[PDB]
């Protein structure tokens, strides 16, 4: 990302909590799962 | 549970009874 | 709280005051309070930090049940008049004998006690909001005392250094408590050139 | 079922049939159908390979797998069955509350063998007091703790200034007396429907008691039913008997919110669901699904009767009714046939 | 498909940048006229307030009173407000420099380099510039001679942009004496700024002592010599009561009559406690009932009532008294002492004169002049001058202005541009040009040939003549040290840092999103 | 708004206030959306943030890309429920490998 | 929260006289019922005064079924 010739982010120290990505992906999965779960919508005209 | 389907059928039956037991409707403003 | 694996951010006092550089932003192992001293004449710096934390306003006590006295006689009114200053002297003597050096009150002051407090080298702060107060308490290790009478030296708060800061070049001031022992609470002071930043 | 019954009947309604014949046929058919279901009902306590819960677990398994949590059924069934097993014998839903905590993946949703609060309220010292109590005693106050804030309204008259001093002192002595009763009770945790005086909070903090105010009444009832203690309004009549006890007390962050925990009470007939979930809408939907699950499993515990799912019941009824229709000649036969043809819709 | 409510917008990365930059440049060129020793000034008029209008040169006020809808412009306005909170002028400079930064950044966007690289390069160049500036500072510590000399230089410099320019020396003496009176206290409230019409602007002056805009009581002595002064907050006309609100219930009106009597004696004995200090001058911020002042006249002690907290503070500072209450222990309260108190009338109103003061801590400048607009802008200008001058006292270092310092910054940045090699170097040269644009605009409003002047100045600086700057009374290069065209280091430092942050935040934007206004 | 090279947004309050920020939770919070699923994503980001922190820098990004490719599948007439089930399985696999 | 008619009904059911004075739980005018409890029907908290009375009691009929409109009709017919 910062244009340094090493893709070893471990040396680059670009790090992130397991909890971060784990919660992120699980939450997104559930959210979109519901998004797929819906078919019909009835909007009242404003 | 059996109770779910039993009550379902009974309710649907009396619903049909009620609806079909109507000939006309009166509306008041 | 390593023994628990949690931390309550209420103990973290986020505070950004506009002005200065961004690099100037600095954590303060202590609590920063958006009030100046109760009386302007009081000394700006204090080296010792014998701290008192009070919630009863420095006023003649009033039981909040709907109440009011029925003075009748000459001597009745004279006794009331005497009591008016006697109670202020009583509370001043109480706070002094406690061995405290600095006080903080939740609510407003009667100006008369404001002076008399000035008379005994005991700087204080007026109209301090709750959360800030308890941050003070935990930072100084002191307690929150509801009367003068039950105030004792043991409950007094302690810190390393308390110093008002005229942070703004032309605006009113701030108060910082550079407590020096361990404090389960801390604050961050953010400075910079933009409100948005 | 209702709509399809009407749908199948409507073509015959195009014929000028008096509705009462139709409804008579309907009543007869429904009675026969109910009798058939009850005949082909299945119990398990006669059988050998049933645990008193396995039927309940599979019942939740079936009922759940249509709502918004379908892929976590193997999990939620276990939670709900174990939970409802605690509900005995009051059997009413009000005991186990549902807690729609924001955030988190619903796989992380929690079942606690105790009571929790999504609520609290900030007073002066509430952060000061220790928030762990390993083996505490629960005191439950309905009465408020504050300086005649909303108690009886009274005017007072006092000549001597010293008596006025004594009056204010006596008020604060009222509150101190109440607090001393609370402490000398030996409990450490105090909950109140009514607001709590800051000063009392300060004293609990100084003496390392935990407190909280304004707790919603329903959760308080949950708690008292949990730790076995009885809610009190007179601080004076307090005794150890009405003091609830819990295995351990806590209060831990979940999604920014400040919750309170106490659980592990071996004799506690009411639990609660901490329901993680990233969608506010999930909160209501999951709650609705869970409510369906709880009430259906309650019915199941009440009645050890189970039938197959997947519409198989409806197909069996269709076959049975159609075969029966051959026996009765005349206009009734067609109505019975239409009954079956509508019924097969599921 | 529509997503927002009606009345909401979505401008992405072309129109967002375009609108932001148009706003920024409009703000800039809106105020460029006010900067420079030959600069101009604006007229701002209220929508409807009986046409409340303020002829103004200080850019901060200009941005304060203007209503702007483009968000970036509003960000810049807040920027200027903060900078004024810090140093007073250069709000002009800060806004104009930021504006040219943005314009030239737009030019770079036309060159189509990614904005992130722009940000990085600008950060690097800003760091280099601040370092070079720090290398160019000049201290003045114990050297009181050179110190005070440079101090009046600072006054003359910053003052020579408002209308008071044609009286630079006079108000220079004013501000110098005023701030030197502060004994290092940064509390400008110790300086009161009274303004009242009449007389030339030259007639404005600093008294030897202090002034108060209050009415004397009933005929206490009008003039007092070797005055002893006492100050308190204890209200009198609000007859001292016991705040809880006890009733008085009495069987006979005899009792209410004697209670009235006792009220009066209680007041009287408080007065006697006052007098036991042997003090002939007494004041309080609270209103005073006339019965107390009657007692005072019986003692012949002059008393001034209802001088607000500001006035109380100023009196305490100038006279050294300790503003008090209950007066219970006279030995434990230090009174106030002044040589003489008298009533003088200026223009139309009798004022309270405090000559011969024990402490020079406080002071107050008389503002004589022509227009409430003229007086208002003079007030604002002096306030800014006092601000910057106090900042000078706190930090005794200076910088040679006249664009010279900024051109040193640009020169250093350009030099670092060569060691850059990369796309960042383009932004480096960008920053240098934008910086150099400031004195260009100065000489522009000075009507001189900007193009040659800036080039010659850069030639001199690249040569190394770090002292050479700009003359604004002949339009040429010259030795700033000779002319003393200097300013506080902290001023320009804040200018640069805030401008860099503003550029960073503005360029980082690539979408504006407005919710429907309510 | 994602990534150190990313670019942030600036919001205009109803009352005319301004705010520059990169935190996606704030981005969606200050938004005045009307289409419902926009509200659902806003609440998504709020929940994710006040559970964790940043990452909202990209959580809705994951959501959007996933839904896009989901539409890619629906175009081939796959029933949504199986899509949901597969996505759940994939998520479990992803977290356990992670 | 019983209404006046309601407490009148209960008075007749248990045959015990309602007492406007809070004090005197007098023996003779004091209630007597076979059984009283709380039960659940149709997700509805229900207070039951289940009774056996030879002298005579005012009984109640419980109506069960789906449609409240059918309840109105059927109770009207009853």
């Amino acid at each position: 990302c910062l244009h340094k010739g090493t893709n070893d982010m471990k040396q680059q120290h670009v790090i992130e909590t397991l909890i971060g990505k784990k919660q992120q992906i699980s939450l997104a999965t559930q959210m979109v799962r519901m998004i797929l779960k819906i078919d019909d919508i009835r909007k009242p005209g404003e | 549970p059996a109770m779910v389907r039993i009550n379902a059928l009974t309710a649907a039956s009396e619903a049909a009874c009620l609806i079909v037991s109507v000939d006309e409707t009166i509306k008041n403003p | 709280d390593m023994e628990r694996r949690d931390v309550d951010f209420e103990l973290i006092k986020v505070e950004g005051k506009v002005g200065g550089r961004l690099e100037d932003t600095k954590l303060i192992k202590g609590v920063i309070v958006d009030k100046d001293f109760s009386h302007p004449q009081m000394p700006k710096k204090v080296e010792d930090a014998k701290i008192a934390i009070l919630t009863c306003p420095f006023e003649p006590p009033k039981p909040k049940t709907k109440h009011k006295l029925d003075v009748t006689s000459v001597e009745d009114y004279k006794a009331l008049q005497k009591y008016e200053k006697e109670k202020f002297e009583e509370m001043i003597q109480q706070i002094k004998e406690t061995g405290a050096n600095l006080a903080i009150c939740q609510w407003g002051f009667d100006d008369e006690a404001n002076h008399l407090l000035l008379q005994n080298n005991l700087p204080a702060v007026r109209w301090v909001g709750g959360p800030e107060i308890e941050l003070i308490a935990i930072a100084t290790g002191g307690r929150i005392v509801p009367r003068f009478s039950e105030l004792t030296a043991e409950k007094l708060g302690f810190a390393g250094l308390v110093q008002e800061i005229s942070f703004g070049t032309t605006k009113d001031k701030m108060l910082v408590i550079e407590q020096c022992k361990n404090s389960r609470a801390v604050t961050i002071f953010i400075r910079g050139g933009n409100k948005m930043i | 079922l209702a709509a399809e019954f009407l749908k199948q009947v409507k073509p015959y309604v195009e014929e000028g049939l008096h509705p009462q014949i139709i409804i008579r046929a309907f009543r007869t058919a429904t009675q026969l159908a109910v009798n058939k279901i009850k005949e082909i009902a299945v119990t398990v306590k006669k059988a050998d390979k049933v645990e008193q819960r396995k039927l309940l677990e599979k019942c939740a398994m079936t009922a759940l797998s249509s709502k918004l949590i379908s892929q976590q059924k193997a999990f939620f069934a276990k939670m709900v069955v174990d939970a409802v097993m605690m509900l005995d014998d009051l059997l009413q839903l009000k005991m186990i509350g549902i807690k729609k905590v924001q955030g988190g993946a619903l796989e992380d949703s929690q079942l606690v063998a105790g009571v929790a609060f999504k609520k609290t309220f900030s007073y002066a010292g509430f952060e000061m007091q220790p928030k762990k109590y390993h083996n505490p005693k629960i005191a439950l106050l309905n009465v408020e703790l504050e300086l005649k804030a909303e108690k009886d309204n009274a005017e007072i008259r006092v000549h001597t200034v010293e008596d006025y001093q004594a009056i204010v002192d006596a008020e604060w002595n009222i509150l101190y007396d109440k607090l001393e009763k609370i402490h000398h009770s030996g409990a450490k945790v105090v909950l109140s429907k009514l607001p709590i005086g800051d000063v009392a909070t300060q004293y609990f903090a100084d003496r390392d008691m935990f407190c909280a105010g304004r707790v919603p009444e329903e959760d308080l009832k949950r708690t008292m039913m949990a730790c076995g203690g009885s809610i009190q309004t007179s601080v004076n009549a307090l005794s150890a008997d009405v003091l609830g006890r819990c295995q351990v007390f806590e209060e831990t962050q979940i999604g920014g919110e400040r919750y309170n925990f106490f659980t592990g009470c071996p004799k506690a007939k009411t639990c609660t669901f901490i329901l993680r979930g990233g969608a506010e809408q999930f909160m209501e939907e999951t709650e609705r699904s869970l409510h369906d699950a709880i009430m259906i499993v309650r019915r199941a515990i009440k009645n050890d009767s189970v039938v197959a799912g997947g519409g198989a019941i409806e197909m069996e009824l269709s076959k049975y009714l159609r075969d029966y229709s051959r026996t009765i000649p005349g206009k009734q036969q067609l109505l019975i046939g239409a009954y079956a043809k509508a019924l097969e819709i599921i | 498909v529509n997503i927002f409510k009606a009345g909401a917008d979505e401008e992405r990365a072309e129109t967002a940048r375009l609108t932001s930059f148009i706003g920024a440049i409009a703000i800039g060129d809106l105020v460029k006229s006010t900067l420079g020793p030959k600069g101009m000034d604006k007229i701002l008029l209220s929508s409807g307030r009986d046409a409340s209008l303020m002829v103004t040169n200080d850019g901060a006020t200009i941005l304060k009173n203007i209503g702007v809808d483009n968000p970036a412009a509003k960000v810049l306005v807040d920027m200027s407000r903060v900078q004024d909170d810090e140093v007073g002028d250069g709000t002009t400079s800060v806004t104009v420099l930021a504006a040219e930064l943005l314009r030239e950044a737009e030019s770079l966007i036309a060159k189509k380099i990614h904005p992130q690289t722009i940000i990085a390069g600008w950060r690097e160049a800003t760091k280099a510039a601040r370092e070079a500036l720090l290398s160019s500072a000049v201290d003045h510590g114990s050297d009181e001679v050179k110190f005070r000399q440079d101090l009046m230089n600072i006054a003359g410099t910053t003052l020579s942009s408002k209308l008071l320019t044609h009286h630079k020396d006079h108000f220079t003496k004013l501000a110098v004496e005023a701030v030197l009176r502060l004994k290092g206290s940064g509390n400008l409230e110790a300086i009161h700024i009274i303004k009242k019409l009449g007389g030339s602007l030259a007639d404005s002056y600093l008294d030897e002592g202090f002034l108060l805009d209050k009415k004397i009581g009933v005929n206490q002595p009008k003039r007092i010599e070797n005055a002893k002064i006492l100050i308190a907050n204890t209200g009198m006309d609000t007859d001292k009561i016991k705040i809880f609100g006890s009733r008085v219930r009495v069987d006979s009106t005899a009792k209410v009559a004697e209670i009235e009597h006792a009220e009066k004696e209680k007041m009287k004995e408080k007065v006697e406690r006052i007098l036991k200090h042997g003090i002939n001058c007494f004041i309080n911020r609270q209103l005073i009932y006339n019965y107390p002042e009657q007692l005072f006249g019986a003692a012949g002690v002059m008393a001034i009532e209802h001088a607000d907290f500001a006035g109380v503070e100023r009196l305490a500072l100038v006279t050294g008294g300790e503003i008090a209450s209950t007066f219970d222990h006279p030995e434990l309260v230090k009174l106030g002492s002044c040589k003489l108190i008298e009533e003088v009338m200026i223009g139309e109103d009798k004022l309270i004169h405090f000559s011969g003061v024990a402490l020079g801590e406080a002071c107050t400048i008389v503002l004589r002049g022509a227009t409430q607009q003229i007086l208002d802008e003079a007030e604002r200008s002096l306030h800014d001058a006092l601000c910057v001058l106090a900042q000078t006292v706190k930090d005794s270092r200076t910088v040679y202005g006249g664009g010279c310092s900024e051109m040193l910054m640009a020169h250093a940045v350009t030099q670092l541009a060569n060691r850059t090699p990369g796309k960042e170097a383009v932004a480096m040269e960008s920053y240098a040009k934008a910086l150099r644009m400031l004195p260009t605009i100065i000489a522009d409003n000075a009507g001189y040939d900007s193009a040659d002047l800036v080039a010659q100045l850069r030639a001199a600086h690249s040569e190394g003549n770090t002292t050479a700057g700009l003359d604004m009374r002949e339009g040429t290069i010259g030795d700033m040290a000779i002319l003393g065209i200097t300013e506080s280091f902290q001023v320009k430092r804040q200018v640069l840092l805030s401008a860099a942050e503003a550029a960073e935040v503005i360029l980082r934007v690539d979408n504006i999103i407005k919710a429907a206004p309510r | 708004s994602l990534g150190p090279n990313g670019l942030d947004k600036m919001m205009v309050d109803k009352d005319g206030d301004v705010t520059v920020t990169n935190d996606g939770a704030t981005i969606l919070s200050m938004m005045d959306v009307d289409h419902q699923i926009a509200k659902l994503m806003v609440e998504l980001s709020k929940s994710q943030d006040d559970e964790i922190g940043d990452g909202t820098t990209g959580v809705v990004v994951l959501a959007g890309a996933l839904l896009e490719e989901a539409e890619q599948l629906l175009d081939r007439g796959i029933h949504p429920i199986r899509i949901a089930d597969g996505y759940e399985q994939a998520a479990r696999v992803a977290i356990e490998h992670l | 929260l019983n209404s006046k008619w309601d407490l009148r009904r209960l008075c007749k059911t248990v045959g015990a006289t309602a007492l406007p004075r809070l004090t005197p739980p007098v023996l003779e005018e004091m209630g007597h019922c076979d059984s009283v409890y709380l039960s659940e029907v149709g997700d509805t908290q229900v207070v039951v005064f289940k009774h056996e009375k030879e002298d005579g009691a005012i009984s109640t009929i419980v109506l069960r079924g789906s449609t409240d409109n059918l309840m109105d009709d059927i109770e009207r017919a009853v």
